[PDB]
This record gives structure tokens, C-alpha cells and sequence, in this order.
């Protein structure tokens, strides 16, 4: 019968509860006063990338840090050369619906996808001179929300039919299916070992998956809406989650409970992005008040305001050495700062 | 400098190839095709001649028209919708066979903050069944509240009324027609929308308004 | 010892030059930062530049009324200088009429605008309305010479007619026909079919339209009206009239009224603009 | 000789 | 399959006038540079022309200025050469050269195949190589060495050397770009170092298919060296 | 029917509640251990000397 299930499922969450609340002793906030601030920041546009003419959604950096990608409603995928301002290439896409950008780590390859349901993965290497379609990845039923390379050969994607996918690039197959999501997804991370990625739905819940065997290990439930943005810490151990709440939480994934809660009384509007920086010192979420933020990761306290932009925030990243940041923006230009 | 000058003069020839396409692609006029299932969608653009987005186009005295049909795919509305901002208008369109999904439908349409001052036009379809049904069923099945006589002019102008009827800001317009499957007619009737709302915005965008 | 007119004029002049000079830097720049992706913006690119031109030159008739006709300058100058004004005055007139014009045909044929319309068009417009002002200007080029008075010291600079009279009379009736009947009568026709067709539809209506266009209209007529029926008449009258000599003294009143419309003229832009300090906080 | 504009 | 296909030789009297044309197919013809290297009989290489994609640059040699120009027509996928006022100096075989200029690109890769031109009887930066023959032996390895008069490395970081390798009856090849980067397809057992002015080339585990001449070229503003040969 | 998806729900719940955990205190001088010793190679914490700079 139902009930007996229904009271097996309620004993275990009220198990997982106890042990949960049992494993916390203290708490960071009363550990981290010992430590002197950061002081105020102050960061300057040295660059501004203007090319694009609708609404740029994406970007990602290359791994030497020099080389950018950017994608828009205009229909055109380009990458960009930052030191000087210079663009190399401009791919057209077939259809202007896009939403997401990636970078192969050997910089081979480039991928991209949006409200047509497929992946589509370009050349940047050919023999002829021109860039041209390798795969069309097809298989998902719902939008894609994002997409990131595990190596010139396999990558994963996550989509808006509450599942994620594991393809094999050589032969255009799905190879392993994550379910167990309810709402549909939203981000995704890849942590610095490759063997593990979380991803964050609209029910408001982020959970670890292992990429080997397509079991789900944790859960993690302390949000109160639709998870945004997503970026694992840069020692592989803790995430940061931004949402619609006007709030950012950071988790750790070896006590399976929540560490800080980054609110302000005065912002009231969503996160479209989060990211850290280099040494984790640093967390920068892009708000949609028309300007990003940049927050103590262990004191919860504002340090700077990067504002200058006219529309929504909608991407930001940060270079590999941390010597810039990026960030695109709805009203058509990309922001250098340093 | 070095040989980085044919490396700019690659950028300038970019550059003067995204200026020239961003030209030539602004001539066109973008219109959403939003409605409830099996409303008439696939007939009115059938008659103006799959698993996401289809996209047909046409073209009616010297204007290119393209036509968005996005409700071809099951998600979250909340998270797509804002995509289509800046489109030219809405072609919502009703069948008269059933319901009441079409009127919470048209309700969140019409108050969205995105489309906060995008024109509606309205497609009524489907109009000799419904006078059929008239003539076998009375209305007060589905509109308990009704209170008229069971006869077509009242019973279609009762409907219509009850549609305008969520509409809460002043500053947009709603066009109604009724097309009972008119051949050749709506694509006037979509051709005259298009140049009042084309006007409009040329006289806004000079000040004078 | 200055007669009443001349220090009414004296005042409007500097209150004129100062506020011109104010708004049409700051109309050049916020234009000149908006010029490459809007078409509207470079109509009014060319009328702020010309207006500033304009403007800019007043110190110099300051400097002429403040005494009696000192002119420090020789005969280069006063072949050339006025001539530069003259021609700003010009240009500026018939940039407005083609504005006028620009909007008509905007609310009417309004496919035709969308296919067929660009910056190349508005460009070749300008550079046209801006080539008009030549042939007017070549005149007071060619018949201007300087006089020297050996009577208690006195220089003259004006224009000279010796054995010209027919001359004269066919270079003033073409500038006062063309530069005043022309440029007002298009705006009056456009500006009254523009707003005949806007108050026929709903969606289109509006109340704005009409109190800038009347207003335009009005501040045009009334504050170029003296300038040209006074300058008419001086210029048809013998050199020896007692009327003349009235003309004489009141001409400095005409020009400074008919040089209130360039601080008109921005004045509406600014008021009647969207966003506008947005968007000087871009620029 | 007429002084001034014109 | 890329090809560059030439014609137009021949013999011709002196002072009169001969065109030569270039017909490429198998890529983007309209993305790329052009240039027109060309050998003596018995002679290394020497630089002649340059246009460039759109048409918008062209270089001369000094030698050949006012002689010759060169043009290109896009949507035929040619490129052209009008000699006129022919010496005796103009004997040689001519090459049609490929080149793509952006941030990572390696210029040079492809050649065509030459024509003989044949004519009867009637301030700049030198590069020299060292040796002209070196005796090899399977298995072993050797080391090539050019110098240049100034130094090639500019403010950005990067230093403008390029090798080339030419066999028995062939057309050159491209190896190494910029001193460090190898060209695509060649094996491992080629690699270039150098610093400032002198400039090596270490060749290790040869085989029997390594013979030929070695030139290196400069690209810092707009020459070939001598050129070494190994012997078998 | 409703029954394969509660067993799979069980069984997901047995299977993460046998997971182990630590003490919040060591994660948390963990974290500030890493920060505090890489925090010599962050450009964006500290200024940026302006030779070294790239986009100067």
C-alpha cells in the first residue's frame, strides 16, 4: 500500500534530518572572526568588446585566457581575441534561439545549443580555411540549458526535460541518462577532477552525480525558489548556488549542509550568474540590477560594486590565472574589468 | 607593427560583414502565434502558405511577414517567454467548439510585464459550428452566468466582450475579427494591424509623441 | 552716448549668445555620440552644429554696437566674416524645412520606408540642404568692399552697389522669396497633413503632436517675421530717405529678435526628448 | 554705400 | 584535396611579354593571401610578389617593380601574373604559395607545383647559413644553423623564423613556424631553438627520407638564405 | 503503476542516508586554510602592479 511507503519515506527524511542537524557543532561565521577584511575594491573597464547587436546570453574563456566566445540573438557565434580587441572568427548559426556557449579545453572545438533541442558541435580546424558543422547531437525533448566539455571526445548536457546526458561525440549516441530531477534543468558545473557535477532545477533543489555510474550520492534542498547559476569552489569540496530569491548559499559536500547565506535587505531582484575567483576569497554573482556584486566568501559582507552596465547582467566569467573578469550584459557589449 | 596589420584588416572585413547583415535583416516584421490546442493554429498560416520552434514566412504587398509557432513544445512558459519580447504583436487565436484554459491563457498573456505594450489581435474561429451548437445547445452549458437569448449575433458578441474584458492596461489595443474560415481575409486584416502599429512606432520614435 | 534700442539689443544678444552656446554643445555632444546606429539623430547633428556656428560668432556684432561701427579688421575681413554667419542662418532654416519633410514623408508611404530608407539618403539630404546656402551666400562675396573716411576718424565696412541697381533688387527679391516663402510653406502644409491623418486613428492619436508643432510654427513665423520685412524694404530704398535712416536704427532690433530663435530652437529637443538624460549619462 | 548686414 | 595548379611557360624572346595564371581549387580561395616565391636553376629562392585577400595590398619585389603586377579574380578562384620587358635575369621556375593571417595561424603551408620560363640570349635584413653540405649517416643526428644580421624578436613576444625543406625533384615543405611550432604533419623527430639572432635546427633518428636542402626564412618586414644539403 | 516509483524513492533514501559525515569545524578550517595559503597568487584580491599588468 501507499501509506506504508509514504511512512517509510517520512522516517528516513526525519533519519537524514537528525543525523544532518547531529553533524553541526558550530558554525563558520563564529570561527572567521580572527581574520581581517579584504578592504574596499575598486575595479576599472580596461576593454570593451562591441560587435554584437542583440542580447548577448553566453560566453566562456579559452584556457590560455586570451581567446573569448559569445553567442546572441542576432544569430552569430564569435570569438573574440582580448588584448587587442580583434575578432577571429564568425560562425553563423541556423537558427537564432541560443543559449548556451562552450570552449574545448584543447581548443579544438566549440558547441553550442538553444530552444531547437540540439547540440551542435563546430570545427575550428579544418584543412580548408572555414569553420564548419562536425555532429548535430539530437535526443533531448526539452530546451537546452547548458552544455560543457569533458574532453575532445565526450561531453554533457543538460536540458529542460528534468534529465541530463552523457554523449559519445564519435558516434553521436547517448551514453549514460541522469534522472531523478522534478522540475527541469537549469545549470551545471564540472568539478576540477572530472568525475563529479552537480546541477541546480527549478524545484529548488541541487544534487551531486557521478559521471562513471549514473547514481545520484546527496541532495542538498535550502533554497526557497528556482535554482540559477551554479560554480563549484576552487578546492573541489564546496559549491554556491544564486537564485531568484535574491540569495546565494554555500554547501559543502563532505558535512551535506549548508555553510553561508549571502542577503541584503536592499537587493531585492534574482541571480543570473555566480562565479569565484581565483583563491576563493572572492564570490562575484551577477544581479539583475544592472550590476554585479562582489562578496567576502567567509565573512557574507559586500566589498565592491562592479555597476556600468544598462540592461541585465545575464553572463560573467573569470579568466584561469584571475587576471580578468568578463561580463556580458543585454544591452549588446562585453565588459573587461581588472 | 608587425604582420598583426592583416590581422585588423581581417577584423575590419568581419566587421563590415556584420554591419551589412544587420542591415539587411531589420526588414522584416516578427509576429508570435500563440494559442490553445487545436485552435486553428496550423490553419491560418496553412492558409497564408517539428518537436521546437517552426517557423514559416510569407510575403503580401512588399512586406516580409515571419510567423513564430512556439507552442509545439511542453516546458516551463516562465523561463522561454522572455525571448519573444520585441516582437511586432501577438496573433492569439480561439476556437468556438468548446474552454475556459483559452480565457486563463489569455489573462497571463495580456498582462505580462514583457509585453507590457505589444498589440493583440484576435481570431475568432470557427463560427458555423458554433451556431450549430447554438441551435442545438444553449450557451448557459458554459457561461452559467449568460443571460441573453440563444441566437448567434448576441451569444459571438457575449464571447468577445468576455474575452476584451481582461485586458487592464489602457495603453494597447486588441483587434477582434471573426473569420468563420474566410479565405483571403485575414491576411488583410493582419496587413492593416501591422501598418497602424509600424506608424505608431515611426511617429513615437521622432518625439512627436 | 547709445540710443534705447541698442542696449535691449545689447542684453538679448548676450543672453542669447550664452544660452545658444550652453545647449548646443550639449546637444552636439549627446548627438554626435548617438550618430552611427540612429538615423533621426543625424538630422538634428547638422542643425546643432549649424546653430552653434551660428552662435558663436555674436562677440563680434557686440563689439561693432558697443561702438560707433569700429571696425579693426581691414578689408580681408570684411570681405569674408559676414558671410560665414549668413550662411549658418541658411542652413539652418532650410535643415528645419527638410526635417518638416523627413516626418511627412515618414507618417505617409510608411513601406516605402522601411524597404528603401537609410543613412546614405539622409547623409546626401544634408549635404544637399547644407550646398544651398553657397549660392545665396556668393552675392554678399562679390559686392562687398570697405570705405575709409578721412573725416574724424571713422571705418566703414558694407555692401556696394555702384551701378548695379536691377542687380540688387533681383539678389534681394530671390533670397527674401525663396528663404522665407519656400521653408514655410512646406511646414505649414506638412505639419497640417501630419496632423489631419494622426487624429483619424485611435492607436495613433496623441495630444503632444499638436502643441509642438504649433509651437514650432509659431516661434518660426513670429521671430523671423520683422527681420526680413525690414531688410526688404532697406534694401529696395534709396540711399537718401529719412525712412532709411529709421531702417538703419532698428535693424540691430530685428537681427537680435530673429537670433532669439537659435536659443529656440534646442530648447524643444531637449524638453520634448526621451530619456534624454539617460542619455547623456551614456555619452 | 550701405552700411552694416545685407 | 588542395590543389595549385600553374601555367604559362614557355620560351620568349627578350623584351617581350608572357602571363602566367594559377588555378586553385579544394578550399576557400577568397580567405587567403598569395604570393609568388620563385627559384633560380641552380639558385635558392627568392620572394617576388603579394596580394592580398581583397585585394586591398600588394608588394613588390625591388628588382621586379614596375616590370610586373599581379591581380586576382575571386569568383574564378585564379590568380594571374603580367611580366613584361623580360632580361636575362628573369629565368627561373615561379611557385604559387598559400598563406592565412590571424592569432594562431601558420602561414606558408601550401605550394604549388612550377613552371619553367626560359628567355634566350641577348636597409634590408640578410640571412646566411654557415655550411653548404653536411655528411649524414642513418641513425645519427645533426644540427643546421642560420644567423640573421639583426634581431627578429618584436616587443609582442614573437620571433619571425620559418624552415623549409625541399627534396630531390619536389616542392618545398613547410616545418617549423616561428622557431618553435611544428607544422602539421610533420614527425617529432624535427625541432627548432633558438635566441636572439642565432638561430638552430636539430634533426634527431634521421631515415633515408630527410635528404634535401634546408632553407630559413625571415617574416618580420617585407628573405631566403642559402640553404644547407645533406648528404647521404 | 504508482509503486515502482515509491520503491525507487526508498530505495534512493536508504542508499544516500548511509552516507558518512564530519565535524563542521574542520570543513570550515579546511576552507580557510586553502584561502589563506593560496592568497599570495590572486591578482584580484590585491592590486595589480601596472608593468605586469596585461590590459594596461
Amino acid at each position: 500500500e501507499l501509506d506504508q511507503l509514504r511512512q517509510e519515506a517520512e522516517q528516513l527524511k526525519n533519519q537524514i534530518r537528525d543525523a544532518r542537524k547531529a553533524c553541526a557543532d558550530a558554525t563558520l561565521s563564529q570561527i572567521t572572526n580572527n581574520i581581517d577584511p579584504v578592504g574596499r575594491i575598486q575595479m576599472r573597464t580596461r576593454r570593451t568588446l562591441r560587435g554584437h547587436l542583440a542580447k548577448i546570453y553566453a560566453m566562456h574563456w579559452g584556457t590560455d585566457s586570451r581567446l573569448l566566445v559569445s553567442a546572441s540573438q542576432d544569430g552569430k557565434l564569435i570569438i573574440w581575441d582580448s588584448y587587442t580587441t580583434n575578432k577571429v572568427h564568425a560562425i553563423p548559426l541556423r537558427s537564432s534561439w541560443v543559449m548556451t556557449c562552450a570552449y574545448a579545453p584543447s581548443g579544438n572545438y566549440v558547441a553550442c545549443g538553444g530552444l531547437d533541442n540540439i547540440c551542435s558541435i563546430y570545427n575550428l580546424k579544418t584543412r580548408e580555411g572555414n569553420v564548419r558543422v562536425s555532429r548535430e547531437l539530437a535526443g533531448h525533448t526539452g530546451y537546452l540549458s547548458c552544455c560543457r566539455f569533458l574532453d575532445d571526445n565526450q561531453i554533457v548536457t543538460s536540458s529542460g526535460d528534468t534529465t541530463c546526458a552523457l554523449w559519445d561525440i564519435e558516434t553521436g549516441q547517448q551514453t549514460t541518462t541522469f534522472t531523478g530531477h522534478t522540475g527541469d534543468v537549469m545549470s551545471l558545473s564540472l568539478a576540477p577532477d572530472t568525475r563529479l557535477f552537480v546541477s541546480g532545477a527549478c524545484d529548488a533543489s541541487a544534487k551531486l552525480w557521478d559521471v562513471r555510474e549514473g547514481m545520484c550520492r546527496q541532495t542538498f534542498t535550502g533554497h526557497e525558489s528556482d535554482i540559477n547559476a551554479i560554480c563549484f569552489f576552487p578546492n573541489g569540496n564546496a559549491f554556491a548556488t544564486g537564485s531568484d530569491d535574491a540569495t546565494c548559499r554555500l554547501f559543502d559536500l563532505r558535512a551535506d549542509q549548508e555553510l553561508m547565506t549571502y542577503s541584503h535587505d536592499n537587493i531585492i531582484c534574482g541571480i543570473t550568474s555566480v562565479s569565484f575567483s581565483k583563491s576563493g576569497r572572492l564570490l562575484l554573482a551577477g544581479y539583475d540590477d544592472f550590476n554585479c556584486n562582489v562578496w567576502d566568501a567567509l565573512k557574507a559582507d559586500r566589498a565592491g560594486v562592479l555597476a556600468g552596465h544598462d540592461n541585465r547582467v545575464s553572463c560573467l566569467g573569470v579568466t584561469d590565472d584571475g587576471m580578468a573578469v568578463a561580463t556580458g550584459s543585454w544591452d549588446s557589449f562585453l565588459k573587461i574589468w581588472n | 607593427s608587425a604582420e598583426e596589420r592583416a590581422a585588423l584588416e581581417r577584423s575590419k572585413a568581419i566587421e563590415k560583414n556584420l554591419k551589412e547583415d544587420g542591415i539587411s535583416a531589420a526588414k522584416d516584421v516578427k509576429l508570435l502565434l500563440l494559442g490553445a490546442d487545436n485552435s486553428g493554429k496550423s490553419t491560418i498560416v496553412k492558409q497564408m502558405k517539428t518537436t521546437g520552434i517552426v517557423e514559416t514566412h510569407f510575403t503580401f504587398k512588399n512586406l516580409h511577414f515571419r510567423l513564430f509557432d512556439v507552442g509545439g513544445q511542453r516546458s516551463e512558459r516562465k523561463k522561454w517567454i522572455h525571448c519573444f519580447e520585441d516582437v511586432t504583436a501577438i496573433i492569439f487565436c480561439v476556437d468556438l467548439s468548446d474552454m475556459h484554459e483559452s480565457l486563463m491563457l489569455f489573462d497571463s498573456i495580456c498582462n505580462n510585464k514583457f509585453f507590457i505594450d505589444t498589440s493583440i489581435i484576435l481570431f475568432l474561429n470557427k463560427k458555423d459550428l458554433f451556431g450549430e451548437k447554438i441551435k442545438k445547445s444553449p450557451l448557459t452549458i458554459c457561461f452559467p452566468e449568460y443571460t441573453g437569448p440563444n441566437t448567434y449575433e448576441d451569444a459571438a458578441a457575449y464571447i468577445q466582450a468576455q474575452f476584451e474584458s481582461k485586458n487592464r492596461s489602457p495603453n494597447k489595443e486588441i483587434y477582434c475579427h471573426m473569420t468563420c474560415a474566410t479565405d483571403t481575409n485575414n491576411a488583410q486584416v493582419i496587413f492593416d494591424a501591422v501598418t497602424d502599429i509600424i506608424i505608431a512606432n515611426n511617429l513615437r520614435g521622432c518625439g512627436l509623441y | 552716448t547709445l540710443r534705447v534700442p541698442d542696449i535691449l539689443a545689447l542684453v538679448i544678444f548676450a543672453v542669447v549668445f550664452l544660452v545658444g552656446v550652453l545647449g548646443n554643445a550639449l546637444v552636439v555632444w549627446v548627438t554626435a555620440f548617438e550618430a552611427k546606429r540612429t538615423i533621426n539623430a543625424i538630422w538634428f547633428l547638422n542643425l546643432a552644429v549649424a546653430d552653434f556656428l551660428s552662435c558663436l560668432a555674436l562677440p563680434i556684432l557686440f563689439t561693432s554696437i558697443v561702438q560707433h561701427h569700429h571696425w579693426p579688421f581691414g578689408g580681408a575681413a570684411c570681405s569674408i566674416l559676414p558671410s560665414l554667419i549668413l550662411l549658418n542662418m541658411y542652413a539652418s532654416i532650410l535643415l528645419l524645412a527638410t526635417i518638416s519633410a523627413d516626418r511627412f514623408l515618414l507618417v505617409f508611404k510608411p513601406i516605402w520606408c522601411q524597404n528603401f530608407r537609410g543613412a546614405g539618403l539622409a547623409w546626401i539630404a544634408c549635404a544637399v540642404a547644407w550646398g544651398l546656402a553657397l549660392l545665396l551666400t556668393i552675392p554678399s562675396f562679390l559686392y562687398r568692399v570697405v570705405r575709409e573716411e578721412y573725416f574724424p576718424p571713422k571705418v566703414l565696412c558694407g555692401v556696394d552697389y555702384s551701378h548695379d541697381k536691377r542687380r540688387e533688387r533681383a539678389v534681394a527679391i530671390v533670397r527674401l522669396v525663396l528663404g522665407f516663402l519656400w521653408p514655410l510653406l512646406t511646414l505649414t502644409i506638412c505639419y497640417t497633413f501630419i496632423l489631419l491623418r494622426t487624429w483619424s486613428r485611435r492607436a495613433t492619436r496623441s495630444t503632444k503632436t499638436l502643441k509642438v508643432v504649433v509651437a514650432v510654427v509659431a516661434s518660426f513665423f513670429i521671430f523671423w517675421l520683422p527681420y526680413q520685412v525690414t531688410g526688404i524694404m532697406m534694401s529696395f530704398l534709396e540711399p537718401s530717405s529719412p525712412t532709411f535712416l529709421l531702417l538703419k536704427k532698428l535693424d540691430s532690433l530685428c537681427v537680435s529678435f530673429a537670433y532669439i530663435n537659435c536659443c529656440i530652437n534646442p530648447i524643444i529637443y531637449v524638453v520634448a526628448g526621451q530619456g534624454f538624460q539617460g542619455r547623456l549619462r551614456k555619452s | 554705400f550701405k552700411p552694416x548686414a545685407x | 584535396d588542395v590543389q595549385l595548379v600553374e601555367s604559362g611557360g614557355g620560351l620568349v624572346q627578350p623584351g617581350g611579354s608572357r602571363k602566367l595564371s594559377c588555378s586553385a581549387s579544394g578550399f576557400a580561395f577568397s580567405s587567403f593571401g598569395m604570393h609568388w616565391v620563385r627559384q633560380a636553376p641552380e639558385k635558392g629562392l627568392e620572394w617576388v610578389a603579394y596580394i592580398s585577400s581583397g585585394s586591398g595590398t600588394i608588394y613588390y619585389a625591388d628588382t621586379v617593380k614596375g616590370r610586373f603586377t599581379i591581380s586576382r579574380d575571386d569568383p574564378k578562384n585564379t590568380l594571374f601574373l603580367q611580366m613584361t620587358s623580360l632580361r636575362s635575369e628573369d629565368t627561373a621556375m615561379y611557385y604559387c604559395v598559400r598563406s592565412i593571417y590571424y592569432y594562431g595561424s601558420s602561414p606558408f603551408d601550401f605550394w604549388g607545383q612550377g613552371t619553367t620560363l626560359t628567355v634566350s640570349s641577348g636597409s634590408d635584413i640578410v640571412m646566411t647559413q654557415a655550411t653548404s653540405s653536411v655528411p649524414v649517416t642513418p641513425g645519427e643526428s645533426v644540427s643546421i644553423s642560420c644567423r640573421s644580421s639583426k634581431s627578429l624578436l618584436h616587443s609582442n613576444g614573437n620571433t619571425y623564423l620559418y624552415w623549409f625543406l625541399q627534396r630531390p625533384g619536389q616542392s618545398p615543405q613547410l616545418l617549423i613556424y616561428r622557431m618553435s611550432n611544428l607544422a602539421s604533419g610533420v614527425p617529432d623527430r624535427f625541432s627548432g631553438s633558438g635566441s636572439g639572432t642565432a638561430f638552430t635546427l636539430t634533426i634527431s633518428r634521421l631515415e633515408a627520407e630527410d635528404v634535401g636542402v634546408y632553407y630559413c626564412m625571415q617574416h618580420l618586414e617585407y628573405t631566403f638564405g642559402a640553404g644547407t644539403k645533406l648528404e647521404l | 503503476a504508482s509503486i515502482a516509483q515509491a520503491r525507487k524513492l526508498v530505495e534512493q533514501l536508504k542508499m544516500e542516508a548511509n552516507i558518512d559525515r564530519i565535524k563542521v569545524s574542520k570543513a570550515a578550517a579546511d576552507l580557510m586554510a586553502y584561502c589563506e595559503a593560496h592568497a599570495k597568487e590572486d591578482p584580484l584580491l590585491t592590486p595589480v602592479p601596472a608593468s605586469e599588468n596585461p590590459f594596461r
